[PDB]
């Protein structure tokens, strides 16, 4: 079940009421919101895109920080087993929470090496008029509570707790966070370097791919692929609409996206028309694009 | 975020 201050969380319940009734949750939200956004470099960084999963442990000599950004209606979820330090960061967008939460639990439960407990952290979203952030909170908290293992909710800064306003337009306060694998510290972060195959991985998400695990902790390898998707519908119609038309239909929050969001969409849409059948083309021998950290902490092809 |  899902525990807070040692007691089971009653559902359904808004995260605002849950945070208001438990001082440790309220304190954590105040600290996280009051932080300045840290510009995290690429050294030892494993950036997690939307609808992606990454899990590692402090025994990893290549990954120091897991991070994700550009969360408007989605939620960044961090599951950590204290003691052994097995840490999993996912960027959930409400596509299939019934299957994504077991993916998070199995990524951590596979680490056998009593000591410590399971702690979960939920950050992201705002008071969007489509209610996508509130439904993701309801879904994530419900499926974590259905697990048989005791999961202790430590961080909860979602929806109305993560909402700011600027001339009657609402948008998130925290767009992204980073987690230090060794010290378990979570903080607001921005990422200028977001790893290799960004457009290929963004196209896989735009085409409708499910949540995937992108990192193999044993070999310390970033494995990208092989991917296969159906041709995106009307790629040239969407590529020729104006920036307002693209935000209203291809984004979940047309007025809350970070700047240059339409630049990223058009780049992603051009990739899908460039590669409608990518399985046999971008992956030679049906093998994944494997990357490893090098001496300077940057991803390099192997 | 990316929509449907």
């Amino acid at each position: 079940p899902l525990l807070v201050e040692g007691r089971r969380v009653r559902l359904p319940q808004s995260a605002g009421d849950l945070v208001r009734a438990h001082p440790p949750l309220e304190e954590r939200a105040r600290l996280l919101r009051g932080q300045s956004v840290q510009q995290v470099g690429p050294q030892g960084l494993l950036y997690v895109q939307q609808r992606e999963l990454a899990v590692t442990s402090p025994k990893d000599g290549s990954i120091s920080i897991l991070g994700s950004d550009d969360a408007t209606t989605s939620h960044i979820v961090v599951l950590r087993h204290t003691g052994n330090g097995a840490t999993c960061l996912t960027h959930c967008d409400g596509t299939d929470t019934k299957a994504e939460v077991p993916l998070i639990m199995n990524s951590i439960k596979s680490f056998s090496d009593q000591c410590g407990r399971l702690e979960v952290h939920l950050v992201g979203g705002f008071s969007d008029d489509r209610q996508l952030s509130q439904k993701l909170t309801h879904q994530l908290l419900s499926e974590f509570d259905r697990q048989e293992d005791d999961i202790h909710l430590v961080t909860l800064c979602v929806t109305e707790l993560n909402d700011r306003e600027e001339n009657e337009n609402h948008f998130p306060v925290i767009y992204g966070i980073a987690v230090n694998i060794k010290t378990a510290e979570i903080y607001r972060a921005s990422f200028q370097d977001r790893g290799p195959e960004e457009q290929l991985r963004a196209a896989r998400t735009l085409a409708g791919g499910p949540m995937i695990s992108i990192y193999d902790a044993e070999t310390e390898q970033l494995r990208i692929g092989p991917y296969s998707w159906t041709p995106f519908p009307h790629v040239d119609f969407w590529l020729h609409q104006d920036d307002k038309q693209i935000l209203e239909n291809l984004s979940t929050s047309p007025l809350a996206e970070p700047p240059h969001f339409v630049e990223h969409i058009r780049s992603t849409l051009m990739f899908l028309k460039k590669h409608p059948s990518p399985a046999h083309t971008l992956f030679s021998g049906n093998k994944a694009l494997l990357y490893k950290k090098n001496e300077d902490g940057l991803w390099e092809k192997i | 975020n990316f929509a449907a």
